[PDB]
């Protein structure tokens, strides 16, 4: 399985570049 | 949710684009 | 904790820890 | 907006906590 | 995507998001 | 090379993916 | 056993610092 | 179980952020 | 020892302070 | 390859030297 | 191994890869 | 310190070595 914190810390740096201008919410429950 | 979707398998940038604002 | 300017990347990082399982937004055009 | 306190200024913990849900 | 100037290891990992599984080169001095 | 391109100038996506293998 | 995606965002951060001006492939498969 | 380098690799950048001027030793084992 | 502690739960800001000079 | 070698164990700074061009 | 400036996070990472098993110390002020 | 050295100066990977335990 997954671990979860770093996944996450990662995720938020991918939509970072994805998401760009536009920003993001990141809500992980 | 984006963990349930993106932690357990790869999400390509179209998969992440769906959280953006 | 630091005290210095935190832009794009970085500034997110540091969301992530600061803001545990809440969660935050990330909204550069606001 | 979170640029203009934090990335072009400088935030304190208190202040970036202000961007969490 | 972001519009940005991207550099050194910021360069790097954008690279690395936007190649997948097909990988990418990083030739700094060409 | 992409020096020239995505750090001294900004790189689109499709610019990026010129780097890919 | 390791997550390859995670593992493999870290090994091309490394390879930036190691490889410097050589610069490097990443070919994960 | 977690994998402790890229743990450490993510705790020290957080370190980095809670300590500040203060900075911190890694010391894993 | 920091890996003991914060590598097999998450540590918040607080716990990870111990760590600071 | 990287993948094999270097995500299964830790590569020290001349294993990764490998791939560099 | 690069040969720039490092500062911040950045340096960081490149102590904990350099120094491996070792550890390091990260004291800015000094 | 490691701020001058390498920060507002250059650090050969000799140097880098020189702030590891
Ligand atoms: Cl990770
Ligand atoms: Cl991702
Ligand atoms: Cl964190
Ligand atoms: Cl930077
Ligand atoms: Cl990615
Ligand atoms: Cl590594
Ligand atoms: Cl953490
Ligand atoms: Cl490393
Ligand atoms: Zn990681
Ligand atoms: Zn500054
Ligand atoms: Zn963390
Ligand atoms: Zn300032
Ligand atoms: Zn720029
Ligand atoms: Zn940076
Ligand atoms: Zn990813
Ligand atoms: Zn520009
Ligand atoms: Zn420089
Ligand atoms: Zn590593
Ligand atoms: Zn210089």
């Amino acid at each position: 399985f997954v671990n979860q914190h770093l996944c996450g810390s990662h995720l938020v740096e991918a939509l970072y570049l994805v998401c760009g201008e536009r920003g993001f919410f990141y809500t992980p429950k | 949710g984006i963990v349930e979707q993106c932690c357990t398998s790869i999400c390509s940038l179209y998969q992440l684009e769906n959280y953006c604002n």
